[PDB]
């Protein structure tokens, strides 16, 4: 009814808190008694008086926290074509009741002249285009897809011109649904004069309308079928705020138009062109004023397991609880997921902040199955090979379009994935023309791509993981790392980490790892392990989701301290090891802030693949001294005091510290005497 | 004899008296320093006067961001005037028509401009008076 959604559309802009959507959410820790009571439609409602716009962001989420709103809600996607068109003239009547109220001195005709449209967005029927059926004509559908290409504004007719040859009688008609109802005669009296007006297309007043091609989710698309697209109509204001390669979320309504089967008859067939009308675009004009993903009840579990000081070994469990070992390649490649922050200068260039890590090593080493787990859980994340795609499908391909022909730019497997992790296969059996690119996209993230005229620079900010193989399939200790690996120079510096897992025959490993997978094909779920110590592929990516778009750590003066002591010492045993170690530390808190801790954590991780050698590539007990050397270090202490506690002995001097203290105590030489303080030899 | 910067003066190669003339330097913190201030006041008054009368005479009404002002009157101009100064021109324009441009801040770092009726006459009788407290 009119009337009825009338009043429950009034009551509901003029009676709403923030306390209501966060009864829907399930939050109920986290309720503010002084900005969650205020009223949140009130206030955009004033601010579009004072700004001057037309356009209402209204949640559809909103609706369904009011529970006299239930019916509304359903109503508005069943057919929106009433529905809007009732919100458009109840929003009329309560701007000027809000002008009453405040008895402001202001132009009341400026202000009911000026047409306001609603743009709702949000809703909860999220289906996708290979679940449009045919009952869903006229309803409005959220879709959540990826642009594709763009085509450039096209004009629409609203408003017609007619002029008359002999009288020269200027006419406005307005074009009714699309149906243009020309004159038969003159208005004026002294002319009257059939078929006299001319239809004058230069002064007639156009609408922008936009044509944008929305490409389907891979992560919705089932295996083994191809990806459909879909035609997308903008009108009023929004055009030319979707650009290729961008993550949009529309929800408007499913129209159709009929086609013609001939272009000179009037006859039509049976087929109907589906098309959706955009209304709102929310990007995953105007700004996001706030989001609501996930729920605050797991957000309490988040902090929980936050606050626990096993989170280092915890996650790099989870991320691969099918290869056993590679504890000190599972540490770099969690760390790449989350990445340090992108902290972008006006004045200055962009400095990446991904992580690049490359394996090498001996093959058959569940190397290609690293590639296939990161791939699973990124959303944006692709698989490629090293000789399936050379350096044109990396790239853009100027492919065609195969309802316009026309030649259009697709992106690639470095565009796709705008914000994921990269996963290449056979990194070292690459072309050289395909090496070349991938210099540009691990500096400044830019793909410059000048071929057939076309001198365009294409954005790829994205991490790079791939996995490397000598020539002959076996890692000579014999041979340099340049030699054994057909690798260029300069690209084995841009990575930032380079993990070199061997092979090593040994009877030890080789029996603990055998029992580990055979324990996965007996049994489907693991019932040894605890649930406490294998967190499941929902809440992995919840928790880097969360800290990917809030936690943004700084890097504070005592942790700038260490990164410079750092990077002399490792050049007295280039500038790319430099900003390695600052995404590592600062991926590794994400704290607010960078602790001396996550600093000291990078450099294990960098040292673990620069070290042992020196001017050459390819037990300390004795030879290596130490212990030999920390007997009579450790007790000259101890004996200047008689002449402690644990704590102390450190301090005034730690795994070495504990194994020098028993092996005093084997020969009489200390007392224990319990954990707290140490006695000597009376 | 007009402003022509072309000398060959310029890289001519070849007591305590001298050392007083650097205890004075020390006052050029509060001179030379409050001079350059008053420098760029001068490529700010004398050049919003122009900036009223490129955008005024243009649309109206509408709102404008802070963002997307700033990149056509650098558009405008280029034939110049940075991003940073034309931040100034905006905001120095409000204090002298405090009626007609209306500025409402967002939280978060973002302004929004907009205008109703600019008038030529008003803003050329205003300009006047701005330039010559400057002067003083």
């Amino acid at each position: 009814s009119i009337q009825e959604c009338t009043t429950n559309f009034r009551n509901f802009l003029m009676s709403f808190k923030y306390k209501f959507r966060k009864i829907l959410d399930e939050r109920e820790e986290f309720i503010n008694n002084t900005t969650d009571e205020e009223l949140y439609y009130i206030k955009q409602l004033n601010e579009m008086r004072e700004l001057g716009t037309s356009n209402l962001n209204l949640d559809a989420r909103n609706l369904l926290a009011y529970k006299q709103t239930e019916d509304l809600y359903h109503q508005l996607l069943n057919y929106p074509q009433e529905v809007i068109s009732i919100m458009d003239q109840t929003i009329k009547d309560c701007m000027v009741s809000l002008i009453v109220d405040n008895n402001l001195d202001y132009d009341l005709d400026e202000i009911e002249t000026k047409f306001y449209k609603v743009r709702p967005y949000n809703v909860g029927s999220c289906k996708g285009m290979r679940e449009l059926n045919p009952n869903d004509i006229d309803k409005l559908i959220n879709l959540k897809g990826l642009v594709l290409r763009s085509t450039p504004v096209i004009p629409d007719m609203k408003v017609a011109f007619f002029k008359c040859n002999v009288c020269d009688h200027t006419m406005a008609v307005e074009i009714d649904r699309g149906v243009i109802q020309e004159p038969a005669r003159c208005e004026r009296i002294d002319c009257n004069e059939p078929n006299s007006m001319s239809l004058i297309h230069n002064r007639c007043s156009f609408a922008d309308k936009q044509v944008i091609k929305l490409q389907e989710t891979p992560d919705f698309v089932p295996d083994g079928q191809t990806p459909h697209s879909i035609s997308l109509c903008v009108y009023d204001e929004l055009v030319d705020s979707c650009r290729a390669g961008d993550r949009i979320e529309v929800t408007g309504t499913f129209r159709s138009i009929p086609i013609r089967a001939n272009s000179r008859q009037r006859v039509l067939k049976s087929l109907y062109k589906t098309y959706v009308d955009v209304v709102h675009v929310k990007k995953v004009h105007n700004e996001v004023e706030e989001v609501r993903q996930i729920t605050d009840q797991d957000l309490a579990k988040i902090r929980e397991v936050a606050a626990r000081e096993d989170l280092y070994s915890l996650l790099a469990r989870s991320i691969a609880p099918s290869i056993y070992e590679l504890e000190d390649v599972k540490k770099g490649i969690l760390l790449q997921l989350f990445g340090g922050t992108n902290k972008t200068f006006t004045k200055g260039g962009r400095y990446r902040g991904d992580i690049n890590i490359l394996l090498c090593g001996d093959p058959s080493t569940s190397k290609s199955q690293i590639l296939q787990y990161v791939h699973k859980i990124t959303p944006r994340g692709v698989y490629t090979s090293g000789k399936g795609s050379s350096a044109v499908g990396l790239t853009a391909y100027i492919t065609r379009d195969v309802d316009t022909k026309q030649l259009v730019l697709e992106s690639g497997a470095l565009v796709l994935s705008d914000g994921g992790v990269c996963c290449i296969d056979e990194f070292d059996k690459m072309s050289d023309s395909t090496r070349s690119v991938l210099h540009e996209v691990m500096e400044q993230q830019t793909i410059s791509i000048a071929k057939a005229g076309i001198i365009t620079t294409l954005n790829a900010r994205s991490s790079i993981l791939a996995s490397a193989n000598p020539i002959g399939s076996r890692y000579n200790p014999n041979l340099p790392v340049t030699e054994n690996i057909d690798l260029p120079p300069p690209l084995l510096s841009r990575f930032d980490l380079v993990y070199l897992v061997l092979d090593k025959v040994d009877e030890k490993n080789d029996r603990e790892l055998a029992k580990h997978l055979t324990n996965l094909y007996l049994e489907d779920k693991p019932e040894h392990i605890s649930q406490d110590d294998v967190l499941p592929v929902e809440f992995l990516t919840m928790y880097i989701s969360y800290a990917k778009e809030h936690i943004h750590p700084i890097i504070t003066e005592a942790a700038k301290t260490e990164l410079v002591r750092a990077y002399v010492g490792m050049r007295k045993m280039t500038t790319r090891q430099l900003e390695s170690m600052i995404r590592l530390a600062e991926a590794h808190a994400k704290k607010n802030v960078v602790e001396l801790e996550d600093v000291q954590e990078a450099v294990r991780l960098i040292r673990s693949a620069i070290k042992d050698y020196a001017t050459d590539p390819k037990v300390q007990t004795g030879k290596s001294v130490i212990q030999r050397k920390l007997q009579e270090d450790l007790s000259r202490e101890i004996m200047n005091v008689l002449k402690m506690s644990f704590n102390e002995l450190i301090k005034q001097i730690s795994s070495d510290i504990q194994e020098a203290l028993s092996r005093l105590q084997q020969e009489d030489k200390v007392i224990v005497l319990g954990e707290g303080v140490r006695r000597s030899v009376r | 004899n007009s402003r022509y910067l072309a000398n060959s003066k310029e890289n001519f190669m070849y007591q305590a008296n001298l050392m007083d003339r650097l205890r004075e330097r020390e006052r050029r913190s509060a001179a030379l320093l409050s001079q350059r201030q008053k420098r760029y006041q001068q490529f700010l008054a004398m050049k919003m006067t122009q900036v009223f009368d490129i955008l005024f005479s243009l649309t109206r009404g509408q709102p404008y961001t802070e963002t997307y002002l700033s990149s056509l009157i650098v558009d405008s101009l280029q034939d110049p005037i940075g991003t940073k100064e034309a931040s100034e021109i905006l905001a120095g324009l409000q204090g002298i028509l405090p009626m007609d441009i209306s500025v409402h801040q967002v939280d978060g770092g973002l302004k929004v401009y907009r205008w109703n009726s600019l008038d030529k006459n008003r803003f050329s009788k205003l300009l006047q008076i701005h330039k010559s407290k400057q002067q003083d």
